[PDB]
């Protein structure tokens, strides 16, 4: 069978990979405010690409 | 680049030392003179570190090792390859982590804010400062300093530890383990809610400080505000490395037998001798 | 051990934490809490 | 809150549950007692 | 500070407003029926271990306080495995495990339906998850290597000791990779509330602390906020997802951990010998060298059952 | 005694109360199920002279011992 | 007894009942499973005279 | 909340379904006294 | 004698009564039953002629 | 608060119920005496 | 019985069945591939009567 | 909320999918059991 | 004396002292029943002449 | 708060709850110094 | 000296003096409790002759040769 | 408000009287305590 | 000399002073209980002659 493989080495870059998705997911999420970036050469969005900006509606006391 | 508001921002001015003629940007980065000296002691740090690397046994991140000098050598800079390397290091590393916090200093005068990230952060370099200067000065020689690898300073937390044959039991220990749980719990729990207030489940309002009051206070039995959760956040988490350098350097330099019997002050209390 | 063999009672410890011995009862030794390690000897009435 | 006549009815089933408890109790008991005595 | 305002009538329209949120009453502090269960079975949790602990000194009430830190409710003898133990040995331990376990679910429930009374998003009872799960990983391990007396014994000193005495078992707990990375979680949940508080403070003159509108209706103190850290480090968040950052940092520090206990004793049961399999563990000097005549020497017993006779030596 | 439900919101009570009765029958059926005479899962067949009388002895067994053999 | 309806939402007792009928019966099938005598899953095979048995009362 | 006679209604479902699930669990536990009686 | 209702909410003092005499007997019947003499469990069936005592057997 | 009169009534059931208490405990510690006497 | 869907929102409903039925399942695929008799990625080749039996009686 | 007209719609599929995977895991506990029994 | 209760409110004063009270008596039957000489529980019926007494001095 | 009439009142019951108090501790001193003394 | 009154609350003195004399009385109680002398719930019945008393000087050389105990 | 005077020479009238009377049944359990076993 | 009580308030001074007084007198007869020469409670009762002295110099 497998020597090398082993259920803690295959636990651990099952982690990885999610915790790479987190910091993508996060990074995403750093950009909703002050993106795009000015810059000289025109306009740039860094990586990864920000998500929009987002609308908040409030509690209606009409 | 620049955030979409950010060029308003970009004035000269709050600086410390260098006047105007460091005091310009690289890309986000802002320099000045304390930049400069960070990148200086940054640079020499990381290559003197990638030529212990490269003497030592092999270039297996998780296995590089560049140790102090034997106890032997005192407090004198001993010979570059038997630790002497390691000293060398240790010095760029305090030039890189004091022009850290002076930076820090530049870029919140320039912003008008206050110097409270700066203070912080320098909870932090005491605690490095008390590992690596305080307590080996106070045992009388730069060999007590941890070693510079990313397992091997393990080992010598594990030894050291185990030189006073049930750490646990150090007192100033306990307290500090006990700001690093409590940080963690009130971060989850501060994030959690305001989260949960701007977040709200689909098709709802968003929520409002009165409603997070509500909440904390169903939580804790008392309300903190807004600010108090703030201040309570940097007094666990700075707290935390105080009482972290208050229980290493008692260890040795104050303390020498077992953490265990320590203790023995409380079952003698007179009221029960 | 094949079988287990109570020991008499007054052998027996009141505190069960294993490392106990080590961590308390090396630096402590004050009377009446000795006395409290073991429980008391304990013997049916018709027996006296 | 509740009103008196209120509260009296549901005392009612409050007693009349209690007592049926009690009895299915006292039925677990000596079943547990004629199986394996404690005294 | 020192011009504190006090309220007399009800502040959210010192004192506080009794009155609802829509499905959420407001003025005393929420149980419903979640949160009386949960504190009825966590007392009983509390009065056995306490009553176990009492008992343990002979009743002795002196002894009782001056030695409190040492005294424990102790898990199961280790033969039982995960049959039902005697009550002095172990019997009242599972007992009292119960209750709080179950104790604690109620709970999770009580917050997670509050949250949802306020009209809150769940952010809290999954944090919360969190740390129940690596409080439940205290109960599967020891039923995943087969034996209740694996379990932690409830006591200050004595939790200290099995904490210790578990890392020595499974030889050295640093070189679990899970455990690492709880720590580095562990330790960025202090960084992050070091970094994030001392912003806060920085930019409270400027109503930095309002985070909800700084959220909602970014001000200078956010803008202020985010430039600080990009010039410092070249990145920045925003006021709402510093908060994800926090969340997730303080999240990750108990599931990792979890993960990192059911790995052990069922997966791995020497954490040096797997770092040393997969390239962890620095070199050093021999420090002594053995004979093939003293490798067998050397060689000890496994750990067997103590004793249960005084020999005479009669001879 | 009917004003009890006057004085004492019943909606309050019952939740206590069960709550109460839920721990005190789990208590009991715990305390018992630990003991020797009352395992009632293990020994409940026996008949009422063959179960165990007497052994309240603290350490009836061993209190150290390796695990159970894994497989 | 209908009205127990009135004071308490039945929307809310049903869920709770099903909760707490799922804790119950994982409780009793996880003591029982961890017992000698009806470990079903090892030994379910087991005929009833050959199924374990508790100890008797020692030192008759 | 409920009108008394919609919670008249509902009773009637929650007693029998109550009394049907512990008939069910009747027979389960016959079925496992034949089985393997604990008594 | 009664005016002590007037000075004290009964709706409280009686919460805390009944709260006390629970955790109080329940206090009691753990210290019996940790007892040899009353671990009434293990030993109730036992007449009181041949009950524990705590006193050493004489002459050994 | 409480009326006076409404006090006096409370007080009738509070020591009412508190001397049945004790009555029904006097009978456990007759039992209890009877099957174990601790002195 | 369909006026159950009235009290609970069905889409909240089957997520939870769904939730329910998948840890359920897992649990009792994990405790038997767990067990001795049906570890079947090993031994499920087996013939039912060479298959592995728990502990009997103490019968000697 | 939801019609009535809806519920009983959706109750339709809700119990022709119970008693779908019913058969399938009757089916499954059958194949097993004949592989092998657990009584 | 009874100007002292216009000076301190009974509400508060009965509360403590009762308190302390409850606390002190339990207190010091602990401390006996921890006792040698009057572990009551366990050996109560001794009769006077054959409780136990601590240690005269070592000097005997 | 307390009038001087209320004041001289609940010190006449403080007075006998004490005394009473005092007189059971009396005998259940006297019962006990009989039974065992500690001097 | 009935002008200390004047000069703080008579009310709140109470309390801190009742405060103060029935921490130092458990304090003393518990301090002779530990003791051995005057551990009186254990030796209590003991006579005044055959207390306990602590540890003398030895009034000597301090170095005269031991004997063993007979056999 | 404050003390009157002639409530602070009411109260300290008793506080002493109080004072000296705890001490004198203090001097009884010395004086029974010295005679059961003196500490000289 | 009076004078100094127009300087510094006697309503906290005089708390201060009780204050200091109370720990001291408390630290000296711990420091006494806890040495062999006056360890008291124990050995009160020993003449002057009898009681322990610490170790001269050998001087040899
Ligand atoms: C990516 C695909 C795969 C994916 C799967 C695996 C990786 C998953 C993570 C992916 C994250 C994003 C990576 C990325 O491209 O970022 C671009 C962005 C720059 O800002 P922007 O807004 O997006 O763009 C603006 C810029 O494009 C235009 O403006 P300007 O022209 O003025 O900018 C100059 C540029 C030049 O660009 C670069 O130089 C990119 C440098 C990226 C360095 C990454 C190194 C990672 C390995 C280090 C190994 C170690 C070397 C010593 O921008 C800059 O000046 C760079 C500013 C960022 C400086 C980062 C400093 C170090 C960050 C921490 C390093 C890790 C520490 C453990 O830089 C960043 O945001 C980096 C920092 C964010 C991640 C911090 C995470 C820390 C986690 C710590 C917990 C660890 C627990 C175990
Ligand atoms: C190994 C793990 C160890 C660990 C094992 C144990 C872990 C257990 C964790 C359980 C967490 C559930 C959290 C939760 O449900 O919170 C909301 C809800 C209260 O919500 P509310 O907002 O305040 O009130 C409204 C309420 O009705 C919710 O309304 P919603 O809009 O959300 O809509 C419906 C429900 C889904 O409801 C249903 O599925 C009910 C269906 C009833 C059918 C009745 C039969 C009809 C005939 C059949 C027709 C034919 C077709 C079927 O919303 C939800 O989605 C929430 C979850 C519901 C499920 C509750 C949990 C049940 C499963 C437990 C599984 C245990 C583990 C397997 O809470 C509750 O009602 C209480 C939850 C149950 C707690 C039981 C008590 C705890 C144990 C005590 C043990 C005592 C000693 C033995
Ligand atoms: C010699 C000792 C060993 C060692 C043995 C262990 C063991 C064993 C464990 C850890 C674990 C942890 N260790 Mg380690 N650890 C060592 C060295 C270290 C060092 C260091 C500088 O050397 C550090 C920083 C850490 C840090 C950490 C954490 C990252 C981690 C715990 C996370 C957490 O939040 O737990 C605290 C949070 C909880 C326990 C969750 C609690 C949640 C519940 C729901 C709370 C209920 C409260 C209840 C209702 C209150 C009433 C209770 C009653 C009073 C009883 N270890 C060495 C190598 N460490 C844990 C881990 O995850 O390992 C992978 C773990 O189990
Ligand atoms: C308001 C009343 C006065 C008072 C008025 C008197 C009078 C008058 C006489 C004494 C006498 C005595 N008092 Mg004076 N005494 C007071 C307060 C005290 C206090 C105290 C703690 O405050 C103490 C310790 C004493 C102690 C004493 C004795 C030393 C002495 C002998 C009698 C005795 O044994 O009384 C035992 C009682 C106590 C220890 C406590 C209770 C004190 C009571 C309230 C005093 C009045 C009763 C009186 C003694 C009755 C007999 C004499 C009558 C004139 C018939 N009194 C108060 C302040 N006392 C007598 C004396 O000197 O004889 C030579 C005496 O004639
Ligand atoms: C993200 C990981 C971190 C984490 C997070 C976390 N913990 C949390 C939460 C979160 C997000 C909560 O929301 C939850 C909480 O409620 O916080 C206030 C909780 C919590 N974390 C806790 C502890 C805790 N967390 C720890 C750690 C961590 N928590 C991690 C570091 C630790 C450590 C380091 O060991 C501990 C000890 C609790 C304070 C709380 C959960 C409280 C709980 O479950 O209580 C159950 C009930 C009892 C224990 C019983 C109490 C009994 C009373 C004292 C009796 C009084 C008498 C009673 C009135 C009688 C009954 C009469 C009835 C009629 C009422
Ligand atoms: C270590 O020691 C150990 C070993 C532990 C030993 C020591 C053990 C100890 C200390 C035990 C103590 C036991 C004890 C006290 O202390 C025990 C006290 C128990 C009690 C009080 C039990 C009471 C039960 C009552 C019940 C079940 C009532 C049910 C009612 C029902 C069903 C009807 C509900 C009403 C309806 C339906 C009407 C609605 C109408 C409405 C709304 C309308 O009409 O409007
Ligand atoms: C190691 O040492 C160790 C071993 C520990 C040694 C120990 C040492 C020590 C230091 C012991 C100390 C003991 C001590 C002090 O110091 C002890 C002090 C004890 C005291 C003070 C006891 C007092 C009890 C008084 C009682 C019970 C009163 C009850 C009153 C009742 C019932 C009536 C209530 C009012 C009514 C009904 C009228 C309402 C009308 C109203 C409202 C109206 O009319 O308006
Ligand atoms: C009279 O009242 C008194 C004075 C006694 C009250 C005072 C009480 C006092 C002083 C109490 C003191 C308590 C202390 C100091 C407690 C310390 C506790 C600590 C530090 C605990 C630390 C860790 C404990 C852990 C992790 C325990 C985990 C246990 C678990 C997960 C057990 C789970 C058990 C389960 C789920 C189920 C068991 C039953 C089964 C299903 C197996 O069936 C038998
Ligand atoms: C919960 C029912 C589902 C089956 C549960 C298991 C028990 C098996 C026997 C079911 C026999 C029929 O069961 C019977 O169904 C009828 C409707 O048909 C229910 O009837 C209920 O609702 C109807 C209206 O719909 C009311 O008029 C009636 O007063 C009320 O009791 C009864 O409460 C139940 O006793
Ligand atoms: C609403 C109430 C519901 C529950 C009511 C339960 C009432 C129980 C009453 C128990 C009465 C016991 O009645 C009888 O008592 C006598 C002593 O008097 C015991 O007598 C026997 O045991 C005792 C103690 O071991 C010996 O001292 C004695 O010599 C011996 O004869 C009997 O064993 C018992 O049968
Ligand atoms: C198991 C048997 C032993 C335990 C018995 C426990 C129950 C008590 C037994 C006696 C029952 C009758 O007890 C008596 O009840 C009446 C009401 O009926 C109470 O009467 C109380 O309320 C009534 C109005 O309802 C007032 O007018 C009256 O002034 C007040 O005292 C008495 O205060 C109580 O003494
Ligand atoms: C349990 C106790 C056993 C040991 C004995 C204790 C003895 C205690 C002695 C109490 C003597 C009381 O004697 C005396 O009482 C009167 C009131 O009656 C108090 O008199 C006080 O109030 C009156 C007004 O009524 C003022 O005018 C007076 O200036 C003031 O001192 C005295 O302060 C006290 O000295
Ligand atoms: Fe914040």
């Amino acid at each position: 069978m497998m020597e090398y493989i082993d259920g803690a080495q295959i636990a651990l870059y099952a982690f990885w990979l999610f915790f790479f998705g987190l910091i993508i997911y996060l990074r995403r999420e750093d950009k909703r405010e002050g993106y795009p970036l000015e810059s000289p050469q025109g306009p740039r969005d860094g990586w990864p690409k920000g998500a929009p900006k987002k609308t908040y509606v409030h509690r209606d006391h009409g | 680049a620049m955030l979409s508001f950010e060029k308003k921002y970009r004035v000269r001015g709050g600086t410390l030392i260098g006047g105007d003629l460091f005091d310009f940007w690289f890309g986000p980065f802002y320099v000045g003179f304390f930049g400069v000296t960070t990148i200086f002691f940054v640079t020499l740090g990381t290559l003197l570190c990638v030529w212990g690397a490269a003497m030592g046994p092999t270039w297996n991140l998780w296995q590089i090792n560049i140790a102090p000098p034997d106890l032997k050598y005192g407090l004198g800079l001993a010979p570059l390859r038997e630790g002497g390397l390691w000293q060398i290091i240790t010095l760029c590393a305090l030039g890189a982590f004091g022009s850290w916090a002076l930076r820090q200093a530049e870029i919140a005068r320039k912003l008008g804010m206050g110097m409270h990230i700066p203070w912080a952060y320098g909870g932090a370099i005491l605690a490095y400062t008390t590992l690596v200067v305080i307590r080996p000065f106070l045992l009388g020689a730069w060999g007590h300093g941890f070693p510079y690898g990313i397992f091997s300073h393990l080992d010598w937390v594990s030894n050291v530890g185990y030189q006073y044959l049930h750490f646990h039991y150090n007192p100033a220990h306990m307290i500090a383990v006990t700001f690093f749980f409590t940080n963690c719990l009130a971060l989850a729990m501060h994030g959690s809610l305001i989260l949960s207030v701007t977040n709200p489940p689909k098709g709802t309002p968003t929520g409002t400080s009165e409603q997070e009051n509500v909440f904390f206070r169903d939580l804790l039995g008392y309300s903190i505000g807004a600010i108090g959760i703030h201040r309570l956040g940097l007094f666990l988490a700075v707290g935390a490395a105080v009482w972290s350098a208050i229980c290493i350097v008692i260890s040795g330099p104050f303390w020498t037998q077992g953490w265990p019997e320590w203790w023995n002050w409380w079952l003698n209390l007179p009221i029960w001798k | 051990g094949s079988s287990y063999q109570q020991a008499p009672i007054t052998n027996q410890r009141r505190m069960r934490g294993i490392m106990i011995q080590s961590t308390l009862w090396d630096m402590d030794r004050k009377r009446s809490a000795t006395r409290q390690r073991y429980y008391p000897a304990s013997t049916p009435a018709n027996q006296l | 809150g509740m009103t008196e006549e209120e509260a009296r009815r549901f005392h009612g089933y409050m007693v009349t549950g209690t007592l049926g408890y009690v009895v299915v109790a006292s039925v677990a008991h000596f079943l547990a007692w004629s199986w394996r005595p404690w005294f | 500070t020192r011009v504190q305002v006090r309220t007399v009538p009800e502040p959210g329209i010192f004192s506080y407003l009794a009155g609802k949120f829509g499905d959420a009453q407001i003025g005393p502090i929420y149980l419903g029926w979640a949160g009386v269960l949960s504190l009825i079975f966590g007392f009983i949790a509390i009065e056995i271990i306490g009553l176990n602990m009492w008992a343990s000194v002979g009743w002795d009430p002196v002894e009782f306080i001056r030695q409190l830190p040492w005294l424990a409710l102790e898990p199961p003898p280790p033969q039982y495995g995960l049959r039902v133990p005697p009550l002095n040995q172990g019997g009242w331990y599972l007992m009292a495990g119960f209750f709080l376990t179950v104790s604690i679910i109620l709970w999770w429930i009580r917050i997670y339906r509050r949250a949802r009374a306020l009209q809150m998003g769940s952010h809290l009872p999954w944090a919360f998850a969190s740390a129940i799960f690596l409080y439940s990983t205290f109960f599967f391990q020891p039923l995943l290597v087969g034996s209740w007396s694996e379990m932690v014994p409830f006591g200050i000193f004595p939790h200290l000791d099995w904490t210790s005495a578990f890392s020595i078992r499974y030889g050295n707990l640093y070189y679990n990779p899970f455990h690492a990375l709880s720590i580095a979680f562990l330790y960025g949940s202090a960084v992050l509330f070091a970094m994030h508080g001392a912003t806060i403070l920085a930019v409270a003159r400027m109503g930095g602390e309002r985070e909800i509108e700084q959220i909602t209706d970014r001000g200078t103190a956010a803008e202020r906020s985010m430039l600080f850290w990009r010039w410092c480090m070249g990145f920045n968040a925003t006021m709402e997802s510093i908060h994800r950052w926090a969340w997730w940092f303080a999240v990750l520090t108990t599931f990792t951990g979890g993960i990192g206990i059911l790995l052990t004793g069922t997966v791995v049961d020497n954490w040096y010998l797997w770092g040393v399999k997969h390239g962890l563990v620095a070199p050093y000097p021999a420090q002594n060298q053995l004979t093939p005549e003293q490798q067998d020497l050397l060689r000890g017993r496994y750990q067997g059952t103590a004793p249960d006779s005084f020999p005479s030596y009669v001879v | 005694m009917h004003r009890i439900w006057l004085m004492y919101d019943p909606r309050r009570v019952m939740v206590a109360l069960v709550g109460f009765l839920a721990v005190l029958a789990l208590v009991i059926h715990f305390v018992l199920l630990s003991s020797q005479r009352y395992s009632w899962i293990e020994n409940g067949t026996l008949g009422a002279d063959q179960a165990p009388v007497g052994a309240s002895a603290p350490a009836a067994a061993a209190e150290m011992s390796p695990l159970p053999p894994g497989r």
